[PDB]
RNA sequence: CGGAACGGCGUCGGCCGGUCCCGACA
RNA sequence: CUUCGAUGUCGGCUCUUCCUACCGUCCGCGCGCACCGGCGCGGAAGCGUCGGAUUGUUCACCCGUUCAAGGGAUCGUGAGCU
RNA sequence: UCUAAGCGCGCACCCCGCCUCGCGCCCCGCCCGGCCGCGCGCCCCAGCCCCGUGCCCCGUCGCCGAGCGGCCCCCGCCCGGG
């Protein structure tokens, strides 16, 4: 399952995508930069720089680990929603990829939107949202440019590929008129309605 | 309690781990921000300290006391033998961060840069680049990967390699050096001098000027193990104290129950 | 939100062979609660205790609801200070539905549960008679005015275990 | 905000309550929080139902002020907004997905088989057309 | 200083209150300072 | 159904196309955008005249109304007439001198308080600074835009600050001295 | 094997019926595909299931028995109790009877 | 969001009055 | 309440870390802010807060300087010392 | 009316750079091989531009090739001097 994390709460999401995880799905999170955290962007970051002030004082080497990147903090959220010590659940981390924009062939692969977890539906207009890229500049991340350069070139890219696949799928719909029009009327005539 | 009177801490926790250095010799690490646009130049040169001199310099500093007044100051003499280029190394900005796009390594590689790539050169099997030779020297196989840097690589970077027999060095083998092209109009530009310099020797000269700063990068001289009043710059105690004066008499309270890292300790020096 | 009509009256006496009787129109739940509220205004009003008295019958009266009428309902409710008294409307199809409104908005906003509140009067007012505008608003003869919620079309996201291929569209 | 405004005779397409996927028409509106919606044609039984219960249609059917359910059937049945909705992409839907309800196991056993030969037949249609 | 300039200026530095807490520069008819937030106290000095 | 509504009426001059929260008004002067996406409004045009309608206006969303019909005015004003914003530099012992530099693009302020450093401001895009020979140390700011004006305008005062002393005492700076829908 | 083309419905053990104080390894929590609901739990109810042993590659059989919450869930009874190496793998609810 | 006396033109809901088309120096 | 088949009990010395209820420096703002210097207040713990005479002293007291806040860590610190 | 939308400036603090280490990964050279998988519109939510679907069969009959991706693979000491 590849799920585009633009428009996302983030800790919703991650709770659908944990139990997805130890359930067997193996997911993988594109576009962790456009994951949204609630609440105003001053006091995100206060929240997200005071986890960075708790760390082992006698070997800050052997102390909590704060990631900067957005995709390694989606990655350490679904780690708390899950049972990582035992084996079940580092099985389930194990099957689980965050991606910050979307870059090998995490890009051809069809892509899904958990709509309930969305922030749109999820918040009220006037609750104040910041992205996950912007909180993650400012507590270290120092690929933000990076992910935007590249995304704009994914996205030129998409755009010509989009009309060819159009032009194609026009042949493919006008095609399918052969055996495909028995299944059809068995499938939804023969009253199951799909 | 407190702590009763105030000094600093001693020492610099950044330079932390004090640990000998696992690279072979010192690396640039950070190259010069390009300015792009800039006359087009190299970055960088590896050099042996071969001592130090002491000059009387005519000082122009205005508003100084040692204006217009003779000033002897201690100087360094690096030994800089031109270096040879021998591969131009191409880095695209990555979301991940530099990427290396692909190295083209010269037609022919030189003997001193060769002996670095084997333990003991007269006992080696000399395999080394045997099959890359043959698939260039028509120049068609440097020219093609060239082109790929272009397109790609946002970093221009140069491997060289020092002349050790120029040196009284007992080295033999050549350190090899990536130094970046920098202040090119253009990548293609940057890719283009890079092949002028390709299997020709680069001098000090050219690299540097006369009155320009430059950062010296090196591996200190080492001391073996040493105590905490060495390594650390702790007070030695009072000539009383059994166990001996040179000591940190405590490593730290009841808690946090584990030692610190900031706590200073006996280790390398060097 | 139920309705009733409970009679009751002091068991008779020697001195009073015949005792008033004494009507209650109260909304409760169900009928335990509803003579449990008879008898708690009883005690207070007329000094007649459960124990003293008798139910003589409670008797649920059912509503049409087939038109939305304007409920208004004073009431007295005892706060972390004390008692207040307020007067609320509702627009609701019976006066047992507007009581549950009614009941719900003094949980809510007042903090006040249905043992605290004791309801004086529910009286149906005409559009003309409307003091509060939350209430007035409505029954102007059109209203027109955008559905309030349409993001809560999100019942169908819970279904399709938030895995759709598009961001539905509101 | 610019159309599908909660009003009197608006097609609502309820989405919960018991009346689930049965339409019917605002008659008044208690709140912004609830609705007096009755269906005669269509089967809800007047009843109040929260705003949220029921999804906005496109048609406003044609009420008298206060219409009763008998009148409101009259009307219903004159306006021809019940017929135009479900030849409506919506409405269309709305009849296929009360079919795919009514499926027990060994129906979906069928659909699942005949689904497969779409999903085969779709790549080799598309195979042709590279 | 021309006076004319002088009142402008005045304008900008003299008048104004000040609230007995917040210490906040406020609006020449306030209730409440805007930073120590409905503090109902607030005055301002001339030199 | 209640909805905090203003409207204000396009002038005739002006072309205004608003399209979701974004509002594009062109008259005489030159074309100037805004967008009041932040806010959630029913912006509706035709006629001659905009409503924006905030709709359910419970709490401080009954404000938005009136505050985006005044922007779209001062925006309908601004496309026509033009905002001058005239400050006047202010000394008592040391002259200040104020040079228009980059084409009436930039400020230069020099010898306030017989200050070393000196100060540059750059405008924001779309506004002029000029001199008024007329009024004699005073610096006109001239541009379509209100708050770009504006904000030229208070960059300028908060850049001639002097460091301590009595500021009641010590009244040297550019004051805004006119603020007004006039002369570009 | 016994299963050869039997079509089948998706379904996932989620692990055995359980409180966080005990687990009641005899009854097994069952996912299945297209059931969201407790009612719509009916139509799957007694259908035999079956789980492929991932050492032995040979189908464990077993039948859903009872709807275990408002979610659609099912708790389902197999010849021997799962191992637990077998959470979060397929089960497979079979359309025909046998 | 352990917590007080006290403040809050933060936002909804009341209670009790005055000015109110006798439109709240002209 | 815990420890009496034993948790080494004051101070110093050494060395680390922390707290803010901030003394100086930073940034604002108010003054009975002309300047100079003070004084109040809000954010702010990065750095500084020393050298000595007497006392075992913690503290105290005085001298001096680049003028010198208050604390916690088993009253931090005895298989570190004295 | 500095705030409610919106915007500007803004602390020896904070974060980052520079620097110290650095698991891993990368390119290259020797080498040139094996294995696995099959799947892309984007934006917007007070235009939401016609919605409120789809997938629902990863073995369940699906596995060719190609392409786009991944993964594995591979790299000596003694001895002497610093």
């Amino acid at each position: 399952i590849v799920i585009d994390c633009k428009g996302h709460i983030l800790g919703r999401l991650s709770a659908i995508v944990a139990k997805e995880l130890l359930h067997g799905h193996e997911v993988a999170l594109v576009r962790c930069e456009k994951a949204i955290i609630s609440g105003a962007f001053r006091d995100v970051k206060a929240h997200y720089l005071k986890k960075m002030h708790k760390r082992t004082n006698f070997n800050h080497l052997r102390g909590p680990f704060h990631f900067r990147a957005p995709a390694e903090i989606v990655r350490r959220t679904i780690r708390g929603m899950i049972p990582y010590k035992t084996v079940r659940g580092s099985d389930a981390m194990s099957r689980l990829r965050v991606y910050d924009g979307i870059p090998p062939c995490c890009a051809r692969y069809k892509r899904v939107v958990c709509p309930s977890a969305m922030a749109y539906l999820c918040l009220r207009p006037e609750r104040r949202r910041c992205e996950v890229g912007r909180v993650a500049h400012e507590i270290g991340w120092q690929h933000a440019a990076d992910v935007e350069r590249y995304e704009k070139r994914r996205l030129e890219e998409c755009d010509k590929w989009y009309q060819d696949k159009i032009q194609i799928d026009k042949k493919i719909a006008e095609a399918a008129e052969k055996d495909a029009e028995l299944q059809r009327i068995n499938a939804e005539l023969a009253k199951y309605g799909y | 309690s407190h702590r009763k009177f105030s000094c600093c801490r001693k020492g610099n926790l950044g330079y932390l781990p004090r640990k000998r250095c696992t690279r072979g010799r010192g690396r640039c690490k950070t190259f010069p921000p390009d300015v792009q646009g800039a006359p087009i130049h190299l970055t960088a040169f590896l050099g042996y300290k071969a001592g130090c001199t002491h000059v009387m310099r005519f000082i122009d500093h205005r508003g100084s006391n040692l204006h217009n007044r003779q000033a002897i100051d201690q100087a360094t003499i690096i030994d800089a033998p031109p270096m040879i280029c021998t591969a131009i190394i191409g880095y695209a900005k990555t979301p991940k961060g530099l990427r290396a796009v692909t190295t083209v390594w010269a037609a022919h590689i030189a003997e001193p840069a060769m002996r670095r790539f084997y333990r003991n050169y007269f006992h080696a099997e000399k395999t080394a680049f045997s099959t890359y030779m043959k698939k260039a020297a028509d120049g068609t196989y440097i020219k093609e990967q060239l082109g790929r840097l272009k397109q790609h690589a946002d970093v221009i970077r140069i491997v060289a390699h020092t002349q050790p027999a120029l040196t009284p060095l007992k080295q033999k083998k050549a350190d090899i050096m990536e130094i970046q092209v920098n202040g090119g109009a253009n990548v293609a530009e940057k890719v283009d001098y890079a092949y002028a310099l390709m299997e020709k020797p680069i001098s000090i000269k050219d690299v540097f000027s006369v009155g320009a700063q430059i950062d010296t990068i090196s591996i200190t001289r080492g001391r073996g193990f040493e105590g905490v009043v060495t390594r650390w710059g702790v007070t030695r105690l009072p000539r009383k104290t059994r166990r001996g004066n040179r000591k940190v008499a405590c490593i730290g309270a009841w808690h946090p129950a584990n030692v610190q890292y900031t706590v200073a300790r006996a280790g390398q020096m060097g | 939100m139920q309705k009733y009509i409970v009679y009751g009256r002091r068991l008779p006496s020697e001195k009073f062979p015949e005792p008033e009787v004494f009507r209650m129109t109260i909304y409760a739940p169900n009928e335990i609660v509803a003579k449990s509220r008879f008898w708690y205004h009883l005690k207070s009003l007329k000094k007649i205790k459960r124990t003293h008295g008798e139910i003589l019958d409670c008797q649920h009266i059912e509503e049409n609801g087939d038109f939305v009428k304007n409920f208004g309902v004073l009431l007295r409710y005892r706060s972390r200070v004390g008692q207040h008294n307020m007067y609320r409307e509702v627009r609701e199809t019976t006066s047992a539905r507007a009581m549950d409104k009614v009941y719900s908005e003094m949980a809510g906003q007042c903090r006040a549960r249905y043992h605290d509140i004791q309801i004086i009067n529910v009286k149906e007012v005409a559009d003309e008679d409307v003091r509060r505008e939350k209430v007035a608003m409505f029954t102007q003869k059109g209203v027109r005015f955008p559905h309030p919620c349409p993001y809560v079309h999100v019942k169908r996201a819970a279904r399709t275990a938030r895995f759709q291929d598009r961001a539905p569209h509101v | 905000s610019y159309h599908r405004f909660v009003e009197a005779g608006r097609l609502v397409y309820l989405g919960d309550g018991p009346d689930k996927g049965k339409l019917a028409v605002i008659v008044d509106i208690l709140s912004t929080a609830a609705v007096l919606i009755d269906g005669p044609t269509t089967g809800v039984k007047r009843q109040v139902v929260s705003l949220r219960w029921a999804m906005l249609t496109d048609q406003v059917i044609n009420i008298s002020e206060k219409p009763t359910t008998e009148q409101l059937k009259k009307e219903i049945e004159a306006s021809p907004a019940i017929d135009t909705f479900m030849n409506s992409v919506w409405g269309k839907k709305i009849q296929q997905q009360r079919l795919r309800a009514k499926a027990t196991f060994e129906d979906m056993g069928k659909i699942a088989k005949l689904r497969r030969e779409r999903k085969m037949a779709m790549k080799r249609i598309a195979m042709s057309i590279k | 200083m021309e006076p004319t300039l002088i009142n402008l200026a005045r304008e900008y530095n003299q008048n104004m209150m000040i609230c007995r807490h917040c210490y906040a520069r406020n609006p020449l008819r306030a209730t409440n300072c805007r930073r120590c937030r409905g503090t109902n106290l607030r005055k301002k000095k001339l030199s | 159904p209640l909805c905090s509504s203003m409207t204000i009426k396009v002038p005739t001059d002006v072309e205004c196309t608003i399209n979701k929260r974004v509002v594009t008004v062109k008259g005489k002067k030159g074309t100037l955008v805004r967008d009041f996406s932040h806010a959630p409004l029913d912006i509706t045009h035709a006629n001659d005249t905009i409503s924006v309608a905030v709709w359910f206006p419970r709490g401080k969303r009954n404000a938005l109304p009136r505050t985006i019909c005044s922007h779209i005015e001062n925006m309908f004003k601004g496309v026509t007439y033009g905002f001058e914003y005239k400050m006047r530099l202010a000394y008592a012992h040391f002259p200040i001198a104020a040079t228009v530099v980059d084409n009436n693009k930039a400020i230069e302020i020099r010898n306030f308080m017989h200050q070393i450093k000196t100060r540059r401001i750059e405008c924001l895009p779309g506004v002029t600074i000029a001199m008024s020979t007329n009024v004699k140390d005073e610096l006109i700011l001239r541009g379509i835009s209100i708050e770009d004006v504006s904000h030229t305008a208070a960059r300028i005062h908060e850049s001639l600050k002097v460091p301590n002393k009595d500021l009641r005492k010590f009244l040297d700076g550019c004051y805004v001295s006119s603020r007004g829908l006039q002369e570009q | 094997e016994e299963i050869k083309g039997k079509t089948f419905l998706p379904a996932i053990f989620v692990g055995y019926q359980r409180s966080r104080a005990k687990q009641r390894e005899n009854v097994a929590l069952v996912k299945v595909s297209g059931i969201y609901t407790r009612a719509e739990t009916d139509k799957v109810l007694g259908r035999l299931i079956a789980i492929i042993h991932s050492k032995s590659g040979k189908p464990i059989f077993g039948k859903i028995c009872r709807p275990h919450g408002n979610s659609g869930m099912v708790r389902a009874r197999f010849y021997t109790n799962l191992p637990g190496q077998l959470m979060g793998h397929k089960v497979r609810v079979f359309y025909d009877n046998i």
